[PDB]
């Protein structure tokens, strides 16, 4: 499916993303929107044999178990099916995950190159939450 | 750092009913409270993930809801071995921190102490000890108390006393009282008796040995 | 399945360093991030850190940088070292997964000069069931374990909680079974102390005349 802003908005704060890692709402609600275009069935395919799952693009190489990647390690000990659910809480528990890494929110290239440094909250205007 | 608050410290339920746990947030935690079991100190084991969410293998019964500062474990149908520590934890901040617990014991039938006493060993005699040991196993309540006599005479110095946790099988109580002299202050006196005083009892429970005898 | 085991000494000397092993079976120390946590003897719990998949720590604060977590992918373990120790940190120390789902059985440290003692082990033998039971006597530090004809004596069995008095654990074991099994069949006390090596096993015997 493809979420609306807002519609995501309201998700992700039910599921605690909001200041998760020091990250506010607007941050999370951008990551989607550069990554996925707040669709949950996207995937995409990488030179290395790996593919990135879902709404926040979690790829099979550390992330989660499809069975075709090499030097797979499945960090959030699920398989990447459940990442393209409509249902977000196995994304967002594996989001929480990868962003407490060192690392942080790095962890999204689209996030980092479009969201970094513009005003995030404006991806949560409208949505009163 | 973020302070949970768990209420209340204590619950004692019968098996078969239902109690609630409280957890609350010093600020906004979203979702990210999860809720853990433990006996003593065994490994904890988690019950809830983020406030609500079912964890493979823990029974329905156990069901998590609340949201930003308020939270609930709730526990329908209690059954024995549910006794235990009850611990939240939160993971919306670094460092990730834990409430104070909330204690749970099962409601059982009053039940009497089987009483026990022992004679020092031999081989503690030998290298110049004596310690005079009584069991009190398997009771309900847990309040209790023993007394030593040496020929009538009551004694307070030289008794260390230990309890056990809630049993897992039974729900009952169990302690051990010793009495430690040297051989000398023990060949002294002859009558060694442990007196346990409980709810149930009718009369002081009056266990003894004479050193005299085999 | 996973399993986790911590391993490592039992006893520190005060302003020394606290070395704990956690062993991982059946799966990589690739496969997951990795926590201390450990408990007070009062059931308080503290978050001690974690190590993530790049190797980046997060340690609490209340610990004011004393606190090192290393791996060694080729032995499948990770660490914790824990410097300047006191009596303040005389706790339970547990190796978990940050999901929470794999914790090991956790293992008692005590801080303190004090020197290692062995137990003395004493049978206790009575004057339609029958109580007997096990003292031990004069061991630092914790923890001893007792068992019952080596594990497959269980139910019966109240090992109770040690008492400290002047810098040395007692503890006692009761055992209940049948008046039909003892003395006609054996019941011995297995007891271990890891700090000072020693297993010794008693046999119950009834009293000599």
């Amino acid at each position: 499916k493809v979420f609306g802003r807002c519609e995501l908005a309201a998700a992700m704060k039910r599921h605690g993303l909001d200041n998760y890692q020091g990250y506010s709402l607007g941050n999370w609600v951008c990551a989607a929107k550069f990554e996925s275009n707040f669709n949950t069935q996207a995937t995409n395919r990488n030179t290395d044999g790996s593919t990135d799952y879902g709404i926040l693009q979690i790829n099979s190489r550390w992330w989660c178990n499809d069975g075709r990647t090499p030097g797979s390690e499945n960090l959030c000990n699920i398989p990447c099916s459940a990442l393209l659910s409509s249902d977000i809480t196995a994304s967002v528990n594996c989001a929480k995950k990868i962003v407490s890494d060192g690392n942080g929110m790095n962890a999204w290239v689209a996030w980092r190159n479009r969201c970094k440094g513009t005003d995030v909250q404006a991806w949560i205007r409208g949505c009163r939450l | 750092d973020i302070v949970l608050t768990q209420s209340p410290a204590t619950l004692s339920v019968t098996p078969g009913n239902s109690v609630s746990l409280s957890c609350r947030a010093s600020q906004s935690i979203g979702n990210n409270l999860h809720w853990y079991q433990q006996k003593s100190h065994e490994s904890p084991r988690l019950l809830i993930k983020y406030a609500s969410q079912s964890i493979s293998g823990i029974p329905s019964r156990f069901s998590g809801s609340g949201s930003g500062t308020d939270f609930t474990l709730s526990i329908n149908s209690v059954e024995t071995e549910d006794f235990g520590m009850y611990f939240c934890q939160q993971s919306n901040s670094w460092p990730y921190t834990f409430g104070g617990g909330t204690k749970l014991e099962i409601k059982r039938a009053d039940a009497a102490p089987t009483v026990s006493i022992f004679p020092p060993s031999s081989e503690q005699l030998t290298s110049g000890g004596a310690s005079v040991v009584c069991f009190l196993n398997n009771f309900y309540p847990k309040d209790i108390n023993v007394k030593w006599k040496i020929d009538g005479s009551e004694r307070q110095n030289g008794v260390l006393n230990s309890w056990t946790d809630q049993d897992s099988k039974d729900s009952t109580y169990s302690m051990s009282s010793t009495l430690t002299l040297t051989k000398d202050e023990y060949e002294r006196h002859n009558s060694y008796t442990c007196e346990a005083t409980h709810k149930t009892s009718t009369s002081p429970i009056v266990k003894s040995f004479n050193r005299n005898e085999c | 399945d996973v399993q986790l085991q911590e391993s490592g000494p039992s006893l520190v000397k005060p302003s020394q360093t606290l070395s704990l092993t956690c062993s991982v079976t059946g799966d990589s120390i690739t496969s997951d991030y990795w926590s201390w946590i450990r408990k007070f003897p009062g059931n308080r719990l503290e978050y001690m850190g974690y190590v993530s998949y790049s190797g980046s720590t997060y340690y609490n604060p209340s610990l004011k940088s004393r606190i090192s977590i290393t791996r060694d992918t080729s032995k499948n373990q990770y660490y914790l070292d824990l410097n300047s120790v006191t009596t303040e940190d005389t706790a339970t120390y547990y190796c978990a997964n940050w999901d929470g789902d794999y914790w090991g059985q956790g293992t008692l440290v005590t801080v303190s000069a004090a020197k290692t003692t062995p137990p003395s082990v004493y049978p206790l033998a009575p004057g339609s069931m029958v109580t007997l039971g096990c003292l031990v006597k004069g061991y630092f530090p914790e923890p001893v374990t007792v068992t019952w004809n080596s594990g497959s004596l269980s139910s019966g069995v109240h090992t109770f909680p040690a008492v400290l008095q002047s810098d040395l654990y007692t503890l006692s074991s009761s055992v209940t079974v049948p008046s039909s099994t003892w003395p006609s069949q054996t019941v011995t006390c297995n007891v271990a102390h890891p700090a000072s090596s020693t297993k010794v096993d008693k046999k119950i015997v009834p009293r000599d005349c």
